């Protein structure tokens, strides 16, 4: 999915 | 030094893919599910794949048809039904989770009546058949495949396009290497890196775009048409 970069 | 290759990054490769399908196993069957917690960014998405894609169905002598498309990790059919339902007389659906497809007879409505084939099946043990769509759409799911599966993958969805007939790749991006989510069991790769494994698959360049009015948290998300 799209996401939060880490 | 960055990681170029998902061989730095997967230390096995049969859990990299059964943590995966444990993972998506237990995610709810919902355009929330779908898109990670982001289902309110759907219509942006929708609406600049559309565009993205209209750029293709021009007259001319390159013009790619509108017979069949191909919906890869499709999920719960979110693409299919607002993207590729009205664009494509049959859609076939393929994702490796059986809830998902179940689900998407439900989600699709009456529209899904369109829907000829819903593959159960990950990508890496798809063989699409030849000649057989305009349009193959991958959408958030290339990072669930080591290089190796992915380069395979886009060399057999080359040999199932009719004349005019693209792949399009949307996802992730990294901004630097290969990157490892060990929670969801996927890699996001850099440009660099996906235009290689493209590049090794025998496709070319025929657009690149990167999405706009994504939240600034995110990974940056791109598009790629390919033949
Ligand atoms: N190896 C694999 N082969 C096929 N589908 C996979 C897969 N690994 C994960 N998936 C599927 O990838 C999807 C990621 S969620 C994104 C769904 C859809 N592309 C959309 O944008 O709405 C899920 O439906 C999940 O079941």
């Amino acid at each position: 999915s799209p996401k939060r970069i880490a | 030094v960055p990681r170029g290759s998902t061989s730095e990054v997967i230390e096995d490769e049969k859990q990299f893919y059964s943590k995966a399908k444990t993972y998506w196993k237990q995610i709810p069957p919902t355009v929330d599910g779908m898109l990670g917690g982001y289902g309110h960014i759907s219509s942006i998405d929708i609406n600049s794949s559309r565009k993205f894609l209209q750029r293709f169905l021009r007259e001319g002598p390159n013009k790619t048809g509108t017979s069949c498309a191909l919906d890869c990790g499709a999920g719960i059919g979110r693409i299919t039904k607002r993207l590729l339902l009205p664009l494509f007389r049959e859609v076939d659906m393929v994702d490796i989770t059986e809830d998902f497809l179940v689900q998407a007879k439900t989600y699709l409505g009456e529209e899904g009546k369109r829907v000829r084939n819903y593959f159960c099946c990950g990508l890496q043990d798809f063989t699409p058949e030849p000649d057989s769509y305009d349009v193959i759409w991958i959408q958030w799911v290339i990072g669930h495949l080591t290089d190796q599966h992915l380069a395979e993958f886009l060399r057999r969805c080359k040999g199932s396009l009719r004349p005019n007939g693209i792949i399009v790749i949307k996802d992730n991006m990294a901004q630097e290497g290969v990157i490892l989510d060990d929670v969801d069991s996927s890699v996001c790769r850099d440009l660099d890196v996906v235009r290689r494994i493209i590049c090794s698959a025998g496709l070319s360049l025929l657009a690149e775009e990167r999405q706009e009015n994504l939240p600034d948290e995110i990974y940056h998300v791109y598009s790629f048409a390919l033949r």
